[PDB]
């Protein structure tokens, strides 16, 4: 029983970046795959654990997801997400979503109650709220 | 972009991937995280893949080519993540990384750029963490 | 849902694909018709594909690259992965459909696992085939 | 080997006792005229892109099969059209999701692959993208 995660590819350079700011990164990485680690332990479904780290890289603001998404040229937030059961198949996504705080719960919310594999903005927000996920404005992202 | 793969106690693989683009994203462009085999595939029968970086990534379903080089290839794990990230994407100007989890618990963070946020374990061992190369 | 494959002179494969979704569709969903690799692949080293079927399956079994990537990779040929997507794989996931294929030696197959399937191909300088019902 | 074309204008239950040989001859005369102009093209030495391209375009234009006009309706009697090209040379590809106010998504969808650094655009950033390139705005009733 395994897990992996990843908060962004790209140009870091050690110059530029202090210990203690590496260490942030470090530190949050780090505590996300420990909770994921335990949930596996305790037998949670493989689903359940991608899910939670997801949604966790997302609440943390050092990662381009949830709190701390980057902008847009027309400075607003439009986030992805997507999710994959290996067991049944199934996989759910939304695309350009502003009003849910936790996209990749969207996700898996298309996914298991919805016909449908990928959903588009206020498309996939209406289908969201319409199960009782909580709206929220785009400031919460930045 | 952010991601997570993961192989649970019964043996079912999962992938889920988040993020808010490109910075200074056209609006209304899809990147490859919303799209199934781009930024994202699980099969418990193969892989898990969750992918970081998005034209050529669209175009070359990094997620769900690791799973067919593999399940028709006969490629293992690290064979199709050095495939796919080290010679494919770098090939087609492509810069970014995955992380992979197949059946059998063996686990690939390949990436091309100078680093990748990332992290690691088996359950009830100690977690292995990353930001550049090695 | 409406595609074309094509090989020309120069040995250049394409495919396209162009849809109106299924019937009384929820607004702001995606079928597999506009996803490279669902609806629509193409290759000059393997095949040109355009799929036509019920979406959640085609998205979740990428049937339009799984054709080139079991001939590119599995050596497959053209007939064999289309009996393998279209008449194995797509109903064990719950999918009906069918797609259209040309790889690079110009084989062409039209593959489908519903009553019908409203298809024609032919050859430059050749008569056409046309097809509704299957046989 | 030889230069060739296929097309598809949808799949699924079609019933012979539902027919008449006339209302099958309408579907086989549309699928024939558009297959020959493919043909007619391809034999002319045109490139397999611009085949496939006036093949959807002509599918599209065609209301017996769902795509541009004669699409299905939406459960709000709206048309939402996608569509898809990609070149087996270059492995460019475009697409357009979820557009209404386009006559010709698979027109938009090569656009999207030959004026744009971007794969796939979707409702009004695909149209805003297509119509400051010269493409016309339409009505989604024209596909009624
Ligand atoms: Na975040
Ligand atoms: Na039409």
């Amino acid at each position: 029983a395994v897990i992996a995660i990843h908060g962004g590819a790209g140009a870091i350079s050690r110059a530029q970046m202090s210990l203690q700011q590496e260490l942030r990164y470090i530190e949050a990485l780090s505590a996300i795959v420990e909770t994921g680690q335990k949930m596996l332990e305790a037998g949670e479904s493989a689903l359940d654990v991608v899910t939670e780290a997801v949604r966790l890289l997302e609440e943390c603001p050092l990662f381009n997801a949830g709190i701390g998404a980057v902008f847009t040229r027309d400075e607003t937030h439009e986030l992805d997400a997507c999710v994959m059961d290996g067991n049944t198949l199934k996989a759910g996504a939304v695309a350009g979503v502003s009003h849910l705080r936790n996209p990749v719960l969207a996700a898996r919310l298309v996914m298991e109650q919805s016909p449908h594999v990928m959903m588009i903005g206020e498309g996939a927000e209406n289908f969201a709220f319409a199960r009782g996920m909580e709206r929220v404005s785009p400031e919460i992202f930045s | 972009t952010v991601g997570a793969v993961a192989l649970d106690l019964d043996g079912n693989l999962a992938a889920a991937t988040s993020t808010g683009g490109m910075t200074n994203k056209l609006p209304h462009t899809v990147g490859p995280q919303p799209l199934v085999g781009a930024g994202c595939y699980a099969n418990n029968a193969s892989v898990a893949v969750s992918c970081t970086g998005g034209e050529v990534f669209i175009r070359a379903l990094a997620a769900y080519d690791i799973a067919a080089l593999m399940d028709y290839g006969g490629l293992s794990l690290a064979e199709a993540c050095e495939r796919v990230v080290m010679e494919k994407l770098p090939a087609l100007g492509g810069s970014g990384g995955l992380i992979a989890i197949d059946h059998e618990g063996n686990v690939a963070l390949p990436f091309n750029t100078e680093g990748m946020y990332r992290a690691w374990g088996y359950a009830g061992d100690t977690p292995t963490t990353g930001i550049y190369r090695e």
